[PDB]
């Protein structure tokens, strides 16, 4: 009867908890959690009380879990990797540095297989992938010696890269494909050897796979990069999430479809085709979703459960092959980042506020009447706000057309149809008289011949250039500029403006004087550096016009 | 400007909607047409407008004398117009009939 | 305007030339209170013989099966302007066809006012409403205790325009619709129409009680027609004018040409002994000087044992012979009729001297061997 | 409310926790917790569990001071606290910070034990942390330290308190002033001191690098945005005396600022367009949680205690959207209507996308417009001074611009949204070439302009 | 290549009989009647004339005359000419029993 329920919420910062880092992991009703602080939490999933609380040093960056071995691996940021016996003889507990193994310190990201550990180590520019044994007998929980390192030569530097395990059928914390796909992506080597393969997405968005049978090397026997790591598709944004998906749904599920995500939301589904050549080709799409995407998961039957920062949204891929677009719902759950999926679908979270919460998915007399009362009121709430948005849409639309007349005017002027039809401005000279003295005025007529009504946003500049030939002594006044807003000009309609050009100082007027008239359109005015200025006429006032008889 | 000889597009004045000090104050801090008329003796106006230029006795000749000082009197002499709608210094319209 | 400098702008406001050489337009196109994405590339010249045009998926869905239409239009439209005209016309069509998807109603009026007005009626009356709240169907009671139904179809604005009214009874229904008129007004009108044809219904009631009505079965309130069988293997069809029901009807006779004569003659004799104070049957019994049988056979009354295309027995020695392999149809046919039916349909497929193809009435596999 | 029998409420992970001191007779008063939850089947609040705490000393004047969540510094875990005063009539006031866990059981942490009565700005914060005042003297008792401490700086009113990235803790009381609550004392990009007259409560919401996208509200019943103290998007509030805001989210984009007022009233206002969406009255209290298990915040309105001498009668819970819940067939009508509501929802959410698409093309089109007309930085940089009744604008050129070959000018253009009027705007253009340590070698060519002030200063301001 | 299905292909099945029937030479009109009595006898005793009367007026696109001229034709002019002439016969035959709203839309065409 509560399709969503709360367990415990945490010390957030402002905004709330960022992405990459935090992790949730459910065991049976044992549950595990990194809030991307130094602290990993353990909850009784029946009763949202805490069993077990752990302090590490420095900011936990990722978890995994081996159920057989009853162990948890926990990456501290600038330290190496600390492993915990789950029985583990205040409910707060520091780790001792004993539980430390491979303090490599320079390691971002790691995964598990069976008896194998795969780390990914930051360096200088070249990231290299390392690989260690992991002791299959219940022993001291050891690394062993490194089998394998290579350079992700492809990779040259907030966003923590991620790795994945992909084992084919017959041969555990990963994904099995169907042998058709497995074969299509990686190829024969991989298929033959029943090699579990590891996919690294990287902050660039680059999604590289590596074949773990093939990563065995020594000082006398180094990794070649180009052999050994290969590069599948390059999303141009950081990678949040990889999985595989059982489309065609007709515990070890044999998936058919490989799923990637970006951050800004290019997602990438991949499938088997075998089409049109009787030959295997991989169906690619690169759909282009909403939002920053901020965690993802896979749940029963071709359904991805993902976050925007708005809302918790979900996609279907189930039903050519896969699909034209993934147009996509929420379920009206807020931004949880840090999601997971256990299959019975019942998925679990940490809410971007700070919240640990568990989503379960799938006539009376007169309180039918109260139902009606309420339902109208709901629509009475919505409708207002719909309407709001239309009016906004009006402003937007009117503006485009408002712009559209701008593009049309601009284009007509930049064309030489050989007569400056659309807008013209004439200038012409007029001896006035002031206080005593005869003065020279230049009348500046703007005339609209064309249809186009020079709306608000438009504005006229005139510039009054003295003599040209820049001097030894820089004059007092190089030139003057006058500038006016044009309003609503209309077709046919006109403005005139007269200036001074004439002497106050010296009785001193020297020629040629030129007056170039021009137009700016203001983009902002209707609501990178931004306007457009457009060049109308350019008239020379010479010694002939300034004569008077 | 409506009566004006050229019938050429001159922009309409619409002088400033507020004072700059007034705009300043409003921003920092957050109908019938009025009439007057006169009547006057035709005999007085006759005897005075005699030196009688030409033209229709009264109303039009009254107008020629009330705008005798205005430059745009000889245009109203030609069109012999007894009622016109001028503008002002403060941009408002004002309609005067005789 | 004449030119597509100004006519274009005036007819496609929201299509902006990105490019100076007015070759790429992009933005929105308007249609029916609804503005939609459009991305319309030209080549180096202003030629639609080669042009790119993509949609949002929202538009392509809405120009479902006009795709080939619009490709043709692009090759055979002269101008961009006329092409936009054609396109907007073409949207208007699409949406006016699929009007079942495309309401936002004006809730503040709509859904509330409907509850108001239905409240004014009373809550017993409504029987069906479709969940688009388009169709509502209402119930009315005769003085005679007979149920008659009324469909209303409602538009986007119910109270502005007439509701479309669909009803059974046989004379053309008239509803004085004002913007001030409402459901109670059309309700009153409907009750008026019931009480008016009251006599016609008492007459049809009387017939369907006392007699072996044959050819309409569970007859609607629509029907004016009542094919009575009488004695056995002879029948009379009686069509009655609703305004003057009691008045003599046009009546005529099916069965044995030998048995039809004397009845057809005695009718001729006794027709002036019709009277509109007694019932149709109380005039017919004393006009034709007979009684009718009171359901002489109620189970095998009659199965139209007829072609179900031509509605005749004996087409050129062929009998209704050819049948359906179905319990729910069992409709006979003729070889010739059914061959000329199924061969015309697109669904049916032809083997050597056999046609497998859909029974006309029930659309189930039926086989014809010539 | 605040007394020996009187209670307070609060919210915590869907549920509404009821703290009630109760005079026990054998003894002194006891804290009794009811942790209650909304059934949805029965449309009421059902007790889900209880907790008690036995108080020792046979003294009166026991008093709740406030209740909220916090997040403890040891664990990280939002816990409901309570602050109790114990007054012995000794001119002594204890002030306990007591925490309740999962277990419907408590833990005392600070006794804190003053002699003078505590009042004004008591606000409890992250590392369970009590900060108060008398006569313009701020003090704080962290639960790490255990000891009374004084705030170094001298401030009037202390509007905001709370943790941020890189700092740990902060106080904003004078908007310039930007403290620590470790080493008592960037102030750079806060709201203007122009606001400092009229602001009476604040509420940040987002922070980056320093930049604080923040809200206020004023004595004048306003409500304001700021992105680096840039006052955008003002609303107006219907009642007077606007105390505080919260936030609520309510599903996609429906984000509201739910404001409590001193006149026993409240509003919500619709961020997306600063608009009052709704107004309520008499509001004994308000809390903001997903009381349903939908996954979107709702809001609870409690109505007055005159009705019954009981708390959670007269209540009302809503989204301001799909949910409104509260205290002759008709049925064939419902699946129409419900289905109806749901379609408009699809319409809201779809127009919302629609609008943004429009915006994006518009933007697409200016940039199209700007490349329609058409890299090398010809001009360094703009500056300006005021000389008396003279606006003097200038700039610095680079090498690229040869004044030998190009007559150049420098106009100004006013913004018409201010300038309703045709005043023509003039400016005078000078070239200034200055030789730079002549004792290759640097010439400084600068172009600059002038015009008058009091023409522009019509609207207190322009751009 | 040049398959077109009949214009009434998409319609509710009993229309599809009515107009399938009226395709067939001058006794089309009885066959129309035959159908009406044969659907008073099947389980939808009514036949929703307001369905069919909309469908007739609603227009669709055609490109005829040259290879290139776009037009909007209603159903009535688009469907088989003998089905026209008999429809129209049948509608004098059941005029009383149709609503006016539809009829007038038909006629105007
Ligand atoms: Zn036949
Ligand atoms: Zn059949």
């Amino acid at each position: 009867a509560p399709r969503v329920r709360y367990l415990a919420g945490f010390c957030c910062p402002l905004g709330g908890l960022a992405a990459g880092k935090p992790r949730v992991l459910c065991h049976e009703a044992e549950v595990f959690l990194s809030t991307g602080s130094e602290l990993v939490y353990v909850y009784d999933q029946e009763g949202g009380l805490l069993t077990a609380a752990f302090r590490f040093p420095d900011q936990v960056w990722h978890l995994e879990l081996l159920a057989p071995r009853r162990l948890l691996y926990a990456l501290c940021a600038r330290r190496g990797l600390y492993c915990l016996s789950l029985d583990h003889p205040s409910p707060v507990i520091p780790v001792d540095p004993d539980a430390c193994i491979l303090p490599d310190a320079a390691l971002c990201a790691f995964t598990l297989l069976d008896s194998v550990l795969v780390t990914l180590v930051q360096g200088p520019a070249r990231w290299k992938m390392q690989l260690f044994e992991q002791p299959c007998p219940g022993e001291d929980p050891r690394p062993g010696g490194q089998i394998g390192e290579v350079e992700l030569s492809s990779y040259t530097p907030h966003f923590l890269p991620v790795l994945c395990s992909v084992s084919p059928s017959g041969s555990s914390g990963g994904f099995t494909l169907e042998d058709a796909l497995f074969g299509l992506l990686f190829g024969a080597d991989a298929t033959l050897l029943q090699s579990p393969v590891v996919l690294c997405g990287l902050p660039d968005g680059q999604l590289c796979c590596v074949i773990l049978k093939a990563l065995v090397t020594s000082r006398s026997a180094p990794g070649d990069p180009n052999a050994l790591v290969k590069i599948l598709h390059h999303l141009e944004e950081p990678v949040i999430f990889i999985g595989a998906l059982k489309t065609e749904p007709q515990e070890d599920v044999h998936c058919d479809c490989l799923v990637a995500f970006g951050h800004h939301g290019r997602m990438l589904a991949i499938k088997a085709s075998w089409d049109e050549s009787g030959k295997l080709v991989p169906e690619l799409r690169e759909y282009c979703l909403p939002g920053p995407v901020l965690c993802a998961a896979c749940g029963g039957g071709g359904r991805v459960y993902h976050s925007t920062p708005s809302d918790l949204c979900v996609v279907d891929l189930s039903r050519q092959p896969e699909e034209g677009p993934g147009g996509l719902p929420p379920m009206l759950c807020p931004a949880s980042l840090n999601i997971c999926s256990v299959v019975s679908t019942k998925l679990l979270a940490l809410s971007a506020k700070g919240r640990l919460m568990t989503c379960s998915l799938d006539m009376t007399t007169e309180s039918a009447g109260q139902k009606i009362k309420e339902l109208l009121s709901g629509i009475g709430n919505i409708s207002e706000r719909v309407s709001f948005l239309k009016k906004a849409v009006d402003q937007r639309n009117k503006a485009l057309t408002s712009l559209n007349e701008a593009m049309n005017v601009s284009c007509a002027l930049l064309s030489s149809g050989t007569g400056p039809r659309p807008i013209s401005c004439t200038t012409s000279t007029t001896w006035s008289r002031l206080q005593t003295q005869d003065v020279l005025m230049a009348t500046c007529v703007l005339e609209n011949s064309s249809s186009f009504s020079l709306d608000q946003g438009w504005t006229l500049c005139i510039q009054v250039l003295t003599s040209s030939c820049a001097l030894d002594l820089d004059s007092a006044c190089s030139a003057i500029t006058y500038t006016i807003p044009v309003d609503q000009l209309g077709p046919g309609a006109r403005r005139e403006v007269t200036l001074p050009l004439g002497p106050g100082e010296n009785g001193g007027l020297d020629l040629p004087v030129t007056v170039s008239c021009t137009l700016f359109y203001s983009l902002r005015e209707v609501v990178e550096q931004e306007g457009v200025c457009l060049p109308l006429s350019r008239h020379t006032v010479d010694m002939l016009q300034c004569l008077r008889f | 400007p409506g009566l004006a000889p050229p019938h050429t597009r001159a922009p309409s004045p619409l002088g400033p909607t507020r004072d700059p000090v007034a705009t300043f104050l409003e921003t920092c801090r957050e109908l019938p047409p009025s009439v007057a008329s006169i009547k006057v003796s035709a005999e007085l106006l006759r005897a005075a407008l005699k030196d009688g230029h030409s033209g229709v006795p009264l109303c039009c000749a009254t107008l020629q004398w009330l705008l005798a000082e205005n430059a745009a009197v000889d245009v109203v002499r030609a069109r012999a117009l007894s009622s016109i709608q001028g503008v002002a210094p403060d941009g408002a319209n004002v309609h005067l009939i005789v | 305007m004449a030119v597509t400098e100004a006519s274009l702008l005036r007819q496609c406001p929201l299509l902006l030339p990105q490019n100076r050489s007015k070759t790429v337009y992009e933005g929105f196109i308007s249609a029916q209170g609804r503005d939609f994405h459009l991305r319309i590339v030209l080549p180096e010249d202003l030629q639609l013989k080669n042009a790119r045009l993509l949609c949002s998926w929202q538009l392509r869905t809405i120009l479902s099966g006009y795709h080939r239409i619009v490709q043709q239009r692009m090759q055979h439209s002269p101008d961009l302007m006329s092409f936009m005209m054609e396109l907007k016309m073409l949207l208007e069509v699409a949406l006016k066809n699929r009007q079942e998807l495309y309401a936002l109603p004006p809730p503040p009026q709509f859904y509330s006012s409907l509850i108001e007005e239905i409240g004014t009626l009373g809550w017993d009356k409504l029987v069906y409403a479709d969940t688009c709240f388009s169709t509502i169907k209402l119930k009315a009671e005769d003085a005679s205790g007979r149920e008659h139904l009324i469909t209303l179809k409602l538009k986007a604005k119910y109270p502005a325009e007439s509701p479309d009214y669909f009803v059974d009874f046989p004379v053309p229904f008239c509803a004085s619709w004002t913007p001030q008129s409402s459901l109670i007004s059309i309700y009153s009108q409907f009750l008026a129409a019931i009480e008016s044809l009251k006599a016609f219904w008492d007459v049809m009631d009387e017939i369907d009680e006392k007699t072996w009505v044959l050819e309409p079965e569970k007859p609607p309130r629509s029907a004016t027609a009542r094919r009575i069988a009488l004695g056995n293997n002879v029948s009379i069809n009686i069509e009655v004018d609703p305004r003057h029901p009691t008045m003599l009807p046009e009546c005529f006779f099916l069965g044995a040409d030998h048995v039809v004569k004397p009845l057809g003659i005695k009718l001729s004799r006794n027709i002036h002994l019709w009277d509109p104070e007694n019932s149709v049957l109380q005039n017919l019994k004393d006009v034709l000087e007979i009684d009718f049988p009171a359901r002489a056979i109620l189970e095998k009354s009659d199965f139209t044992m007829d072609c179900g295309i031509c509605y005749a027995y004996q087409l050129d020695g062929t009998i209704p012979d050819q049948v359906c392999d179905n319990s729910q149809c069992g409709q006979p046919f003729h070889q010739i009729c059914l061959y000329e039916w199924l061969r015309g349909l697109l669904t049916s497929r032809q083997s050597f001297n056999i046609i497998f193809g859909e029974c006309p009435y029930c659309s189930k596999p039926i086989t014809l061997k010539m | 409310m605040s007394s020996n029998e009187q209670e307070r409420l609060l919210c915590y992970n869907g549920e509404v926790l009821v703290f009630q001191l109760s005079k026990g007779n054998t003894k002194t008063p006891i804290l009794h917790v009811r942790r209650m939850v909304f059934d949805r089947g029965t449309k009421v609040f059902v007790q889900k569990s209880t907790g008690f705490f036995t108080i020792k000393e046979e003294n009166s004047h026991l008093k709740i001071m406030c209740c909220n969540c916090v997040s403890d510094f040891r664990t990280g875990i939002n816990l409901p606290y309570i602050v109790i005063e114990k007054n012995k009539k000794n001119n002594v006031f204890e002030y306990f910070l007591l925490i309740l866990h999962s277990t419907n059981k408590f833990e005392m942490r600070l006794s804190f034990k003053l002699g003078y009565e505590m009042k004004d700005g008591l606000r409890v914060l992250n590392g369970p942390l009590i900060l108060w005042r008398h006569v313009k003297a701020f003090f704080f008792i962290s639960s790490q330290t255990g000891k009374v401490v004084s705030v170094s700086g001298n401030f009037s009113s202390i509007q905001w308190a709370g943790e941020i990235e890189n700092l740990g803790m902060v106080l904003l009381g004078l908007k310039e002033c930007c403290l620590s609550e470790e080493e008592c004392t960037s102030d750079i990009y806060i709201i203007p001191p122009a606001y400092s007259s009229v602001v009476t409560y604040v509420h940040i919401c987002a922070t980056e690098i320093l930049r604080i996208s923040l809200i206020a509200l004023t004595r004048k019943n306003q409500l304001i945005s700021f992105q680096n103290g840039t006052p955008k998007n003002v609303c107006q509030l219907p009642f007077g005396d606007p105390c505080a805001v919260q936030l609520m989210d309510s599903g996609g984009g429906n984000l509201f600022f739910v404001v409590s007022f001193i006149s026993n009233n409240a509003c919500a206002v619709w961020k997306e367009s600063f608009q009052v969406a709704a107004k309520w009255e008499k509001l004994s209290l308000v809390l903001i949680d997903d009381f349903i298990g939908s996954g979107t915040e709702q809001v609870l309105l409690l109505f007055k205690d005159s009705l019954n001498s009981d708390c959670l009668t007269s209540f009302k819970i809503t989204d301001l959207g799909k949910i409104n819940y509260s205290s002759e067939n008709r049925y064939l009508v419902v699946p129409p209507l419900e289905t109806g509501l749901k379609v408009c929802f699809s319409s809201f959410r779809e127009l919302r996308q629609h609008l943004l698409l429009k915006e994006k093309i518009i933007s697409k089109s200016y940039k199209a417009l700007i490349n329609l007309v058409q890299s090398e930085q010809l001009v360094e940089k703009i500056w300006y001074r005021v000389i008396d009744d003279s606006l003097v604008v200038g700039v610095k050129t680079t090498s690229s611009l040869k004044l030998s070959l190009n007559d150049v000018t420098l106009s100004l253009l006013m913004d018409q949204a201010h300038d309703s009027r045709f005043r023509l705007l003039k400016c005078q253009n000078r070239v200034i070439k200055l030789s730079t340590n002549p004792f290759k070698k640097e010439c400084v060519q600068i172009i600059t302009a002038v015009t008058s002030l009091s023409p522009l200063l019509t609207f207190s301001k322009f751009c | 290549e040049g398959v077109e299905p009949a214009p009434w292909a998409q319609l509710e099945a009993p229309a599809r009989l009515l107009l399938q029937a009226l395709q067939a030479g001058p006794e089309g009109a009885r066959r129309g009647l035959g159908v009406l009595r044969a659907l008073g006898s099947r389980g939808w005793e009514p036949f929703d004339w307001g369905r069919l009367l909309e469908a007739l007026c609603r227009e669709e696109p055609v490109v005829q005359g040259p290879d290139g001229r776009l037009e909007l034709k209603p159903l009535l002019l688009r469907l088989p000419r003998i089905c026209q002439r008999n429809l129209m016969s049948l509608l004098m035959a059941v005029r009383p029993s149709l609503p006016e709203s539809g009829l007038l839309s038909v006629l105007q065409i």
